[PDB]
């Protein structure tokens, strides 16, 4: 019931400076975790981003070690990804899941990379 | 846990304490009440499923009979008693008994002594039901003769 | 005392998935001590209504009843399955009780 | 569940005295409102009059008053004794009683045998 | 009727689980599948295990069909507590929503990795499931559902390709066994909040 | 004290095992004391909402200068001692009694029993209200016989 | 009064929740509206139930109110708890904050057009801050009530367009009820993880 | 026995009126088992550490003699087996204790009193047990005196 | 015992917790360092708590371990139910597996950030981790002290560096305490109810 | 009173870690009731299994026993440290409680 | 647990009196099943004999038969009476009993000392 919604992405020019957005449900959003993942076609999800209740500790994997912010917010109940110099790998869809299992993945959101 | 729903203490034939149920409540059977002091064992809780469905039947009569109707299915409020009404831990007991394939509580028909000539009924356990229908009313002879004898225990106190 | 009724004139035809309008007339302030029996072509009656809205044992909710002082009116939300059949409504108020005519549902043509 | 046979004698003949023998199984015989209910084609159904324990026995005031229906509370069987038979009186009798205790259910219904007058 | 002590007699009783419908939910099966959840007397729900798919599509919605409000909303609460009382998912590519149109019908891809049937690995989206479906439906949960035992019960293995929501009416349901409550109430009672449960409870 | 605030009593009479409560805490009322068996039946059953109300009492009484003695409102203090204190399952209890219009007691109210022979009291249990004011003694007698008749037996056990 | 059993005599008493005022907040409804939370003797929050706006809507600053600890930011942690335990809220533009000036104002929307569901339904924004209100300021609560006892618990639509939050500090309040600190600890006991370890004895 | 699990099954070798155990149960001791109301208790209380620990041995035995566990160690047997066997949080209510506090209960030995004379028994209290190995039997003499005094006035009931 | 009333007379008793094996696991400790989990009698856990480190790489196949068809997975759901209880965990650098070749191993990198629970905030994979493992070890607790204030107290620390769960059968240790499922059981009742990654 | 006690003659010594086989004949009727006992230089004898083949208090896991009726077979799956000692095995059936001569684990050069 | 701890007459000549004292530490003496045994070097043991309480006292049936094994209830300490002793009678004495309750455990085992005929 009222799933991690997310939005935010596009299909924008390498270099950009987009943001994403993921709202929440359910009244449990200050102590329950979060997480969030990429699934380039052809392969499953992997790793890319970690926060636990209030920010404690909020790196990310070694295949990124740092593109973006993660800054959640109790009250307004949302986390939002500021990214800038986009490569190409990046591609993929992401998702805005929980680590309690009180809600479900995000619909999707689709960014693409290209010059053209 | 603990701490849930007494009993409404509904005025049915000529008390004050005491609570039953209607016909329609029932299955092939007529309308039954017990002794104020049958139920008074539901009162203090235990552990018998027979007390926490009283306790289902019991918000039943409170949120209809009087209450007003938002017909929506009106399945937010049990959310609210889910933890009160129904023992969460029986439940789950029951549960372990069904795939083990003891005779396990299903919620279902319940036995209990009745003593013709007073009125002191017991109050009512639950019958086990096995994978082949209910228990044939002999697996479990010992265990309706303690309740018998423990009448007996009961009438000290009385007299 | 007799109690006389005459429900349905001699059968409320229904097709399959429809309505059903069954009725039973109290010449006599009867109150609401009603009941309502089935019985089909062979086997045996069997009560579906009973008190004057109660649900019997084991019988679908399309089942009903309605209470108009004299006029009773038992309804069916949808038929389904072989439920075309024979009705009768009983009274149980005074001692001599005395059952209805019966009424045919027959099938549509 | 209770389950109910009853059996009849078939073969009558006008102003004999006619006995059904339901049979009980399952349950006890007493605290339970015995009936007796028959269908006649060309007419409705009436109601003989019960059998509560061994005492009251009220037999279908004023429509034929005298029926004399007795319980066996020894193997749980009941029977019928009419008197007079006429030739309407050809129908298919049951045997009935409600939730182990009442007036008004007549749920667990006997299977029904019929009865003709005949010469 | 057998007398015990002579001086006490046995009587049996039976309750009628439909009152409770206009405050709680019943669940009733009817044979070997498809198991219900009857709440009022107007709408319905569907647990049918099923070796045929209804879906086309590997998609879920929830958000959107909830904004329009498609749904009565009274039967989304019950989807909702059977998808998160589900133990370890962790895998959403399997479940399928199909909340448009105004019927509820949701869908999961059940073991199809060979999981199930090959082998009981029972770590894939293949024991969570079913483990929620016991609870859900009390009905017997011994032929209606496979059970099968005490063989590593978190490993519970069918032949049914697929398990398929529906939003049926009325067919007479309720044929194997009594409607019940306690199904959907030992879910959503062990959900509550599942945050403290302190204090002095015993 | 795992989880309950424990009650340190206050010599009063003399040092009984139990609490005193001063006039400037009780509207319309002046000095009294309690003694054994009301605080430490408070450890056993926390259905009491006068023992729960008597923690936080107790603890805050303490809280000027003990633990903690900031002039910060002591905010912090207790916002990671709230179960301690009183158990969030009873007052969201009375909350479902609100509900339904079942009386329910909003912790303001409380009624006792208190013979002149001994002087011995009774744990206070909270008193149901109802929209209509609190109820006056006659909604609610049966429970009040009960206490009478328990407190018969509590003095066998003195005996 | 009457005597019980001859011997024992029955007595009441009222507890004056007062002593807990520089530990605890209290909670009481004067008449009909203005729903009040105390801490510090000094100032109190304003809880009100109008029709008419206060706030200027949109950019609800939050960032800037970090610089103050307490002092005037005491009375913030019950804000922080009360918009916390809202259950199903959604959209950040259902709400408006003009913390600039040294003074706090919280303004809630309920729902202003109520044709976005046409309807009482559920899923709405502001759905569950009814819900919360009744329990922080419980007083006993007949200020949303339409009269009778159990009405629609969930999911309730009332007349009036927003929840207004201020700093009032002193005019003599609480009529119609005595404070009461039993609201504020359900909900914070409800949104927290604390220990008690054994001090005294067991 | 407990009035759990399967039935009418838990019973040592004969014993019809409780439970009975055996010596490869224990450890230092030779056919130590209890009956009549003294292991009937658990279902009053529920929520001490023996009949806890009783309910998992009850649990082994009728989980060893079926379910035909082929060596697997029936790990998963237990999954969503600890809340209705044992007092989740009684576990947890000891996790209040053994953090540099009162001497703790590990579920190691049990003491009890008997009636040399007839064969009274009563439900044990797992011995406290701190960092220096047990207590001296003298740190909670006034616990084992109530327990004394309670079989008097058992003894009453029985009279 | 001794006699108390004279009337009665004390016994006391002693429950052998060993044959609690194949249904359901059992914990005891050898020495300062060292938890069993004791499952069976063919297999089991081992729990070393020293200065050395076993890992060489900052990788965990948590998937190889069930998606592999490694050792028996009898071992496996009680590794599962180990990490799901640290509550405010979301340090994974720290920990590592070294499931490869059936040998399974995993270890956590246990305050490696200069330790000293910080200044205020102790959930910096500190107090989440042995907290929840020393309930494990219920059995007896005392480490540290937490300056927990007039609040919970859960800052109980050690300056241990390294924690490692072997897939050792070891060789009959249990010495200081005896086998009790009271430990795995506190586990398993306790924020075992997802498993999103952990 | 004498009840035979054949128990592996003169040594059966086993390599490191492996695996042993002593046994314990019964050449009258004792059934079940047979225990077994160790002793190391020094020191008195310990019992090591009781009843049949039931592992007694403490010892470890790998030690284990098994019935035939007459003969009785002690096993040990891995041994370790200095275990190599001297074992009995005594019958309690009826009231002699013989003992028996016994036999040495020696070591492996 | 129970400590047991003995000492005796080292000292021996052919054809006297021996007597052991075995001692029970920080446990009672009633319902124990106290026991004496002995290891003679070139032939197993044997079980000398068994003290319960204060009556059934067998001695070692048909093997030695004079044994005259007594307790003392007094000090938890009880003895030991051979009569005759003879060259093989040159062994280590152990005392034991079971669970604190049985007869066929002896599992706490004393530390014995050895007695040799000497002259
Ligand atoms: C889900 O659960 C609900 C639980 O409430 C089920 O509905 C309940 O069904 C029982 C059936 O026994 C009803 O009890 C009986 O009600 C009739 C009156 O029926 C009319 O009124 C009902 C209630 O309405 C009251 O209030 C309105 C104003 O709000 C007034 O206008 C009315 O007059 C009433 O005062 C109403 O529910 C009825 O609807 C019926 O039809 C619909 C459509 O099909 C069904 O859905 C309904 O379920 C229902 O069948 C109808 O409009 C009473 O006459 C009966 O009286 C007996 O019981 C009294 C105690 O309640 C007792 O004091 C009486 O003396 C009498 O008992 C004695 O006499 C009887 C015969 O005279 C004997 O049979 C009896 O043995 C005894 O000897 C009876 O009370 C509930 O009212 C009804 N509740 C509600 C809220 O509807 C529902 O069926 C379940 N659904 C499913 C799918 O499971
Ligand atoms: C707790 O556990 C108990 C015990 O398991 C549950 O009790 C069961 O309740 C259900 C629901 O009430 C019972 O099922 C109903 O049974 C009736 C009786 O019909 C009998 O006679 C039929 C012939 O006339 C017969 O066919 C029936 O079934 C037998 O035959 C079929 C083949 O046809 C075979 O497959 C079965 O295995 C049986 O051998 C039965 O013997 C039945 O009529 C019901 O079906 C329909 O009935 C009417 C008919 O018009 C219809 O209107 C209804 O809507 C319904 O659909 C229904 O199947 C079941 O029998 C009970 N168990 C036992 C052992 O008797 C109890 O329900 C559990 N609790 C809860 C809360 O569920
Ligand atoms: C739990 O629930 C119970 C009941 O359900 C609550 O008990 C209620 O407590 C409050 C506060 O203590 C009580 O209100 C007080 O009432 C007194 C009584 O005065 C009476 O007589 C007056 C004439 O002498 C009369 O005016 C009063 O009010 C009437 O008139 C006004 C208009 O003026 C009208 O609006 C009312 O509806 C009445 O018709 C009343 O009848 C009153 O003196 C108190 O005065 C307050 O206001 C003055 C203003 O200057 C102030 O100085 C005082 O200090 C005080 O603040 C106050 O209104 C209420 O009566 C109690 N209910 C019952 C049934 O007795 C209890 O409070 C709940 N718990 C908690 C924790 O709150
Ligand atoms: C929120 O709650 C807090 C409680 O925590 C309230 O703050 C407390 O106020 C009291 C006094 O109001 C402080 O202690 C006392 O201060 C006295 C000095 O002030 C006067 O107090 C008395 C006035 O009250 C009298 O009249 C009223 C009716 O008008 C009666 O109901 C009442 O019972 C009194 O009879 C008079 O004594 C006099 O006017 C004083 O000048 C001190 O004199 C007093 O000494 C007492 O000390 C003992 C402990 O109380 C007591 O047993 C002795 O008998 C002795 O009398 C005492 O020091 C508290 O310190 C203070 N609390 C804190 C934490 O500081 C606060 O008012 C309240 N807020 C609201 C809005 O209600
Ligand atoms: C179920 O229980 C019955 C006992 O009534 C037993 O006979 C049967 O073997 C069990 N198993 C199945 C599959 O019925
Ligand atoms: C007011 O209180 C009375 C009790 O006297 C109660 O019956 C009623 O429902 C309450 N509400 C209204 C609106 O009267
Ligand atoms: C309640 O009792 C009081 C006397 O104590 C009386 O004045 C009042 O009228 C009573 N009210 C009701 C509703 O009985
Ligand atoms: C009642 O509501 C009005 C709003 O129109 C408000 O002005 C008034 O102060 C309220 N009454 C109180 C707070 O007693
Ligand atoms: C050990 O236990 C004793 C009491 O038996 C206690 O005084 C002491 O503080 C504990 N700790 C140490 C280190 O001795
Ligand atoms: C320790 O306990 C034993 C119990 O047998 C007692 O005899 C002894 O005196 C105690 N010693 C101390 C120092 O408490």
């Amino acid at each position: 019931a009222w799933q991690l919604v997310e939005s935010g992405g596009g299909s924008v020019q390498p270099g950009g400076s987009l943001t994403l957005t993921c709202q929440a449900s359910k009244s449990t959003f200050s102590t329950s975790g979060m997480r969030w993942e990429r699934q380039a076609q052809g392969k499953g999800v992997e790793f890319v981003a970690d926060i636990s209740s209030d920010s404690t500790r909020k790196w990310y994997s070694d295949s990124v070690k740092g593109r973006f912010t993660i800054s959640r917010s109790n009250w307004w109940r949302t986390v939002t990804l500021q990214m800038n110099d986009l490569k190409p790998e990046d591609t993929a869809r992401y998702y805005c899941k929980d680590l309690e299992s009180h809600h479900l993945r995000g619909q999707g959101t689709q960014v693409t990379v290209s010059s053209s | 846990g603990t701490f849930t729903w007494t009993l409404s203490d509904s005025e049915g034939k000529d008390t004050p304490g005491g609570y039953c149920l209607t016909r329609w409540m029932l299955i092939e059977a007529e309308l039954k009440c017990f002794g104020n002091t049958a139920v008074a064992k539901c009162n203090e809780k235990h552990d018998e499923e027979f007390c926490d469905m009283l306790r289902l039947f019991d918000f039943n009569k409170q949120a209809i009979q009087r209450c007003k109707a938002p017909a929506q299915m009106s399945i937010q409020l049990i959310n609210k008693a889910v933890n009160a009404l129904i023992n969460d831990q029986l439940i789950m007991k029951n549960h372990l008994r069904d795939i083990m394939g003891i005779p396990y509580c299903n919620y279902s028909k319940y036995w209990y002594l009745n003593h013709t000539t007073t009125g002191r009924t017991s109050l009512p356990k639950c019958w086990l039901v096995s994978n082949g229908s209910y228990l044939n009313e002999t697996h479990f002879s010992d265990d309706i003769e303690q309740q018998a004898d423990n009448m007996i225990t009961e009438m000290l106190q009385k007299e | 005392d007799e109690i006389v009724l005459t429900q349905s004139p001699a059968t409320l035809s229904v097709s399959p998935g429809g309505r059903a309008s069954l009725s039973c007339r109290a010449s006599q302030s009867i109150g609401d001590k009603l009941s309502w029996y089935q019985q089909k072509p062979g086997q045996a009656p069997r009560l579906v209504i009973y008190g004057a809205y109660t649900r019997a044992t084991d019988i679908s909710p399309r089942f009903s009843g309605s209470r108009s002082g004299t006029d009773f009116n038992l309804t069916i939300s949808r038929m389904q399955s072989g439920d075309f059949a024979v009705y009768f409504c009983q009274q149980y108020e005074n001692w001599p009780r005395t059952f209805g005519q019966g009424t045919k549902l027959e099938i549509k043509r | 569940q209770v389950q109910l046979q009853e059996s009849g004698p078939g073969l009558v003949k006008p102003s004999e005295t006619l006995s059904l023998t339901c049979s009980i199984s399952g349950v006890s015989t007493r605290n339970y409102y015995w009936s007796w209910i028959r269908q006649s084609p060309g007419k409705g159904l009436e109601w003989i009059g019960y059998i509560f324990n061994i005492g009251t026995t009220n037999y279908n005031p004023s429509l034929k008053s005298r029926l004399t229906i007795s319980v066996d509370t020894s193997k749980n069987q009941f029977s019928l004794k009419i008197t007079s038979v006429t030739a309407a009186d050809t129908a298919v009798y049951y045997c009935a009683s409600g939730f182990e205790y009442g007036d008004y259910t007549f749920d667990y219904w006997g299977q029904g045998t019929p009865v003709t007058v005949s010469s | 009727t057998s007398l015990y002590k002579g001086v006490y007699e046995l009587q049996t009783l039976e309750l009628n689980m439909e009152t409770l419908n206009m405050t709680m939910p019943l669940s009733c099966t009817k044979n070997n599948s498809h198991h219900y959840i009857m709440v009022g007397n107007e709408t319905g729900l569907e647990l049918t295990l099923t070796n045929t798919s209804i879906i086309n599509h590997k998609f879920c919605n929830l958000s959107d069909a909830h904004k329009k409000n498609l749904y009565d909303h009274a039967l989304m609460s019950i989807i909702s507590t059977f998808h998160l009382s589900i133990p370890n998912f962790n895998q959403y590519e399997a479940m399928s929503c199909d909340f448009n149109g105004g019927k509820i019908s949701v869908q999961y891809n059940l073991s199809h990795s060979y999981a199930g049937d090959a082998a009981n690995h029972c770590g894939t989206v293949a024991n969570g499931v079913l483990q929620t479906f016991m609870r859900m439906a009390w009905g017997g949960s011994y032929i209606a559902l496979d059970s099968g035992g005490c063989g590593n019960w978190d490993c519970i293995m069918t032949s049914y390709q697929y398990l398929i929501i529906q939003n049926t009416t009325w067919e007479d349901h309720c044929q194997f066994s009594r409607p019940s409550p306690i199904g959907y109430l030992g879910l959503l009672s062990q959900r509550t909040r599942d945050i403290y449960i302190s204090r002095r409870r015993r």
